[PDB]
């Protein structure tokens, strides 16, 4: 068999097997729901919408945003997102691969514990891991030492990494990411 | 000399011709007892509201679970 990785670095969400050059496709992690009485009776009512489907559908939908400050706000919504992503894009079953999780560093245990709890229970999945952004950033950039700045959709980072080790005291973590900037924009 | 068919028909007709009386009688009278319900339109409102606000949405998870961390 084969091994599969979810990116849950915030913004559009990235998922792909080991060894593909780039993830198959990517989704905002918008979540949105209806705003108005449903008045085409012909329409099937679906009460929650996600992804480019929503990105099209947006106007009467209204958005919820399931990650604040890199902290994922509402678990069951995530579960909706996650399920959708597997089945609709990936055509994948939880047994199929080990799965790898992508985490803001230095943030509350709860995200660890519930994430794992859900994904081992709700999905049933051979192997699980959660990994800190900077490590990946080095591996891709291929210099065993370094310091990384990556200010995504979500909380904004400084980590020096020396070759082969962490300096967790060294590390700085900031909620300055582009979303809040954008809301300043208005 | 009289009061007649001719006059009675006149009165009848006039009655028929007066739009103000009959229309006012039906519309204005029925206008007053117009409305009583817990509107489903407001059910929509309430539901949306439920979906609306972070104080419910974020706090329901974050107050509840971040209570127990470790
Ligand atoms: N073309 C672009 N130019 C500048 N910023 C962008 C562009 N596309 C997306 N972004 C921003 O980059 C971020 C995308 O999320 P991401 O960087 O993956 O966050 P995270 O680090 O949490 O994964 C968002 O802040 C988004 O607004």
């Amino acid at each position: 068999t084969t091994a599969l990785v979810c990116d849950n670095g915030s913004g559009l969400v990235k998922a792909g097997f080991a060894g593909d050059d780039a993830p198959r496709a990517v989704f905002p992690s918008i979540v949105g729901r209806p705003r108005h009485q449903g008045v085409m009776v012909g329409m099937g009512q679906k009460d929650s919408y996600v992804g480019d489907e929503a990105q099209s559908k947006r106007g009467i939908l209204t958005l919820k945003y399931p990650i604040e400050h890199g902290i994922i706000t509402n678990w069951d919504d995530m579960e909706k997102i996650w399920h959708h992503t597997f089945y609709n894009e990936l055509r994948v079953a939880p047994e199929e691969h080990p799965t790898l999780l992508t985490e803001a560093p230095l943030n509350p245990k709860a995200n660890r514990e519930k994430m794992t709890q859900i994904m081992f229970e709700t999905f049933n999945v051979p192997a699980m891991y959660v990994a800190i952004q900077a490590v990946l950033s080095l591996y891709a950039s291929g210099r065993t030492t370094g310091i990384v700045l990556d200010s995504g959709d979500g909380v904004t980072h400084n980590v020096p990494i020396y070759e082969g080790y962490a300096l967790p005291h060294a590390i700085m973590r900031l909620d300055l990411a582009g979303r809040d900037l954008t809301d300043y924009l208005m | 000399x009289x009061x007649x068919x001719x006059x009675x028909x006149x009165x009848x007709x006039x009655x028929x011709x007066x739009x103000x009386x009959y229309x006012x009688x039906x519309x204005x009278x029925x206008x007053x007892x117009x409305x009583x319900x817990x509107x489903x339109x407001x059910x929509x409102x309430x539901x949306x509201x439920x979906x609306x606000x972070x104080x419910x949405y974020x706090x329901x998870x974050x107050x509840x679970x971040x209570x127990x961390x470790x």
